[PDB]
């Protein structure tokens, strides 16, 4: 039943109420929460939590991580719509117009190249700015739209896409007069849902990084300060902690400790 | 009370003006707008023409 | 006041030729005024 | 934050579900169902919500036209649909094809009108075509032609279109039962197509103009009230309130109207 070490009922509640709602609130990340690590702590001071808080740290980056990895959104349904503006627009207008099918599509393949994107944003400006006017001036507009009223809506959305990776939105588009008559979608659609899809990801592999470096971080203290005692129950506790640990073993990990709780806490002095 | 500082720091930005001209009517219901604003980059220059084309909207006999 | 540039392509029976890359260039004087005379005491304030 | 008149806290959760769900609800023609505009009532008689609820009328057609403006999907998507089967099918059938006719009169009579095509007898003649590769001779049943198992249903669809042009489905053309082959399944698609694409236009200008008229109309109504006064919160609020509209004004005027909420609440005597 989420077992916590040694915390106060209002701080239990505290630190489950924060699981239960990571996914609502904005900024999700642990080290942006400071009343969540100093709700981590203690009773009696620092004798208590120079080895408690440091086990109680390293239940909860582990349930953080857990959280995270079990509350992961498909992002495949926004690369699909991506594929199907790219495919279905941006390659047979470029075989309608005659401009001889450049695939930079083709060459990104897959959600496997987040990388590559930007220069393609690019060719899509001077795809949009093309089909807009016939000038071709190379300009300098972030968005191919030209429509300046929402792209700081659209800033908006990409910070908080940032900030909650886990709960996001997608902003559609305005029709009065278009600039770009289907191709508003995957000229301007297609770079902010291309955006939108590289930053999610860039966000969550950082955190999942973070994550498994201060679980790493919490394993290397505890167990060294767990070195000491040579007592039967003490080295089954050192067993126990002294496991290394990746992303993908965190919820067996958890489903070990929830057994072991038990003897641990009798464990610690 | 941070607020009342601001709302002073702005009128005098503004112009230097007099707390007598602070009491006017079309200043007692501008400069707490004025307030949620200045505090960004945007200008002290505006803020002069804002109050000169407001003081004339209101004095059409 | 500010100056705008225009680039325009031609109407489509002179775009045709050889000259669908042509863009005329027209500098538009947005929000400043014809002038006449010169102007003596505001001429901190006025450019030509 | 979400701006209304004096009104009260569960009409506000009424008004905000109806405009936020706008989408979902069948016939979405403000004026057709009264639940909403005779709901956005201050109370009191007549004395006590005359000048109010024709400000809070005023911010209702405001924002239905924002959110309609703010939620209209893509029409032109269908249309290239629409240039796709006219331009690659019927054509390629008419001059490599063989047997039809000439260049001038078929070619051009699907190329003209491109842009605001309102044209029936183009339909016709290609219900003629049609009509001539299939069974029968005359013009009865001309949409999907040799076959009435789906005229219900597809004049259902055209019906909810008219009803809801917001969220709209494109039916289909069935695969393995045909009059006749690849040719008479493109006739098919492109006119119901174009009847859908005709359809959605003028029913959302319908709305827009009617939307435009309302504004426009209790404007004039607004002004005749609140000219009277001379104070300057009065007159501060006559010219926010006298700031001409366009469509394309009124997303900008909902933002000003915004900020201005806190003056013109005081305005009202």
């Amino acid at each position: 039943s989420i077992p916590f070490a040694w915390l106060d009922r209002d701080k239990v509640q505290r630190l489950t109420n924060f699981l239960s709602n990571l996914e609502n609130l904005e900024n999700v990340d642990l080290r942006e929460h400071p009343y969540v690590t100093n709700s981590c702590v203690v009773r009696e001071g620092e004798d208590v939590d120079e080895l408690k808080t440091l086990y109680n740290t390293f239940i909860l980056w582990l349930m953080y991580h857990y959280v995270l990895s079990k509350r992961k959104p498909d992002y495949n349904a926004i690369w699909q719509d991506i594929t199907k503006l790219q495919n279905v627009v941006n390659e047979y207008l470029k075989s309608k117009g005659l401009n001889k099918g450049n695939f930079e599509n083709m060459f990104t393949n897959k959600e496997k190249f987040e990388s590559q994107f930007s220069d393609i944003h690019r060719a899509l400006l001077r795809l949009g700015n093309s089909i807009r006017w016939g000038s071709n001036v190379p300009i300098d507009t972030p968005y191919v739209n030209l429509t300046a009223e929402d792209s700081s809506e659209i800033e908006n959305n990409l910070q908080d896409a940032e900030k909650n990776m886990l709960w996001y939105t997608v902003y559609n588009i305005n029709d009065p007069w278009d600039e770009n008559g289907y191709l508003v979608t995957s000229i301007n659609k297609l770079v902010y849902l291309g955006k939108l899809f590289v930053t999610l990801n860039q966000s969550w592999s950082k955190l999942e990084k973070v994550a498994m470096s201060q679980i790493v971080t919490t394993q290397n203290h505890l167990s060294g300060h767990l070195r000491k005692n040579e007592n039967f129950n003490a080295v089954y506790s050192q067993r126990v902690l002294q496991t290394p640990l990746t992303g993908q073993r965190v919820e067996s990990f958890l489903k070990i400790i929830t057994s072991d709780y038990e003897i641990i806490k009798s464990s610690l002095e | 009370k941070e607020e009342e500082k601001k709302k002073q720091q702005m009128l005098t930005g503004v112009l230097g003006l007099q707390p007598t001209m602070a009491n006017h009517p079309v200043l007692g219901v501008f400069l707490p707008k004025y307030a949620k604003q200045n505090g960004g980059n945007v200008d002290k220059t505006a803020f002069r023409l804002d109050l000169i084309r407001m003081l004339a909207l209101h004095r059409l006999n | 006041t500010k100056i705008l540039e225009v680039e325009v392509s031609l109407d489509p029976a002179q775009r045709h030729g050889n000259s669908v890359h042509f863009q005329s260039l027209q500098h538009i004087l947005y929000n400043g005024l014809c002038l006449i005379s010169p102007i003596t005491t505001l001429r901190r304030y006025y450019q030509p």
